[PDB]
């Protein structure tokens, strides 16, 4: 029962102490392609770059660079692609990546506008009849239907490869009430969203990895993937107490820098993994409590 | 245009 290490830290009050330790121990690999000059305009922030060893490559002969990272959690047996909020000029690259990696879901954890700061381009069509065409990468993108909820929206999109005319369905899960450098309203809000993603099938291994992004692709994105992975391990090992959250985060940081951006996001990660273990322990009906408790209707 |  890792609720001990939690109450111990909250009474002790040393969350920032523990958060800073992870910054100090976290890996540090070269980001050489990210830093080339021809790629200055493909990065949203100049202190956030993918490691050369885990960066996604576009299947382009000219410039294969995009600010995205493959996070391959070997033991948990799940891969994720964490990327930045696409830029006005990288929307085509984003969906090219989605196509080439065979992803089936995109999880977006920011809003296009956040406290007056433009955190992301409008890279998916908001109206059924106004579909997007990315001519640089030969892709067409069409809203098919959408399911709006209190604090999140699920969209069904059709991505077409204009060359082969092949088409695929992509599920877009948009969390709308998660503030930059902040935390979700409650663990139930988060876990209801996470399990909505799980149930959709987007995380299945017959699909390419799910694409997860916020603004920089490290803070809210890191919290999301950390919780999902810890619950996977909890279940794989078949033992809630065994999972060391700090150790899983440092494994994830071997693949992309900066995952989890504040001490409060790390504490929420503990809170979320602690709550979710109820489901893994066999209390499958806690899931419906999360749905009721998240006010997802309104 | 910095993160931190």
């Amino acid at each position: 029962e890792m609720e001990k290490e939690f109450e111990q830290i909250d009474k002790s009050g040393s969350w920032a102490a523990i958060y800073e330790d992870i910054r100090h121990e976290a890996s540090d690999f070269p980001c050489r392609v990210a830093k080339l000059p021809k790629n200055k305009n493909r990065n949203r922030y100049r202190d956030v770059s993918p490691f050369d060893h885990s960066r996604i490559k576009l299947h382009q002969e000219d410039n294969d660079y995009i600010n995205a990272s493959l996070i391959k959690m070997e033991e948990a047996q799940r891969s994720y692609i964490l990327t930045q909020g696409p830029l006005p000029n990288t929307c085509g690259h984003f969906w090219e990546m989605v196509w080439e990696q065979k992803s089936r879901g995109v999880v977006m954890l920011n809003r296009v506008m956040e406290k007056g700061s433009l955190k992301c381009a409008q890279y998916w069509p908001q109206k059924e009849e106004k579909e997007m065409i990315f001519e640089d990468t030969n892709l067409k993108l069409t809203l098919i239907s959408e399911d709006i909820k209190s604090y999140y929206t699920v969209r069904q999109l059709e991505l077409e490869n204009l060359t082969t005319q092949e088409t695929r369905e992509i599920l877009h899960f948009h969390y709308t009430t998660w503030p930059a450098f902040g935390v979700p309203e409650s663990p139930a809000s988060f876990l209801n969203f996470l399990f909505k993603v799980r149930e959709s099938g987007s995380l299945s291994p017959e699909h390419g990895p799910v694409v997860v992004h916020c603004s920089a692709g490290i803070g809210r994105s890191g919290t999301f993937c950390l919780a999902d992975t810890c619950l996977l391990l909890m279940d794989k090992r078949k033992d809630p107490s065994s999972v060391d959250i700090k150790k899983v985060l440092l494994e994830m940081r071997k693949f992309r820098m900066g995952l989890i951006a504040t001490a409060d996001q790390l504490r929420f990660s503990y809170l979320a993994v602690i709550e979710g273990a109820k489901f893994i322990m066999g209390d499958s009906s806690v899931q419906d409590q999360w749905k009721e408790l998240s006010h997802e209707d309104l | 245009d910095y993160y931190v």
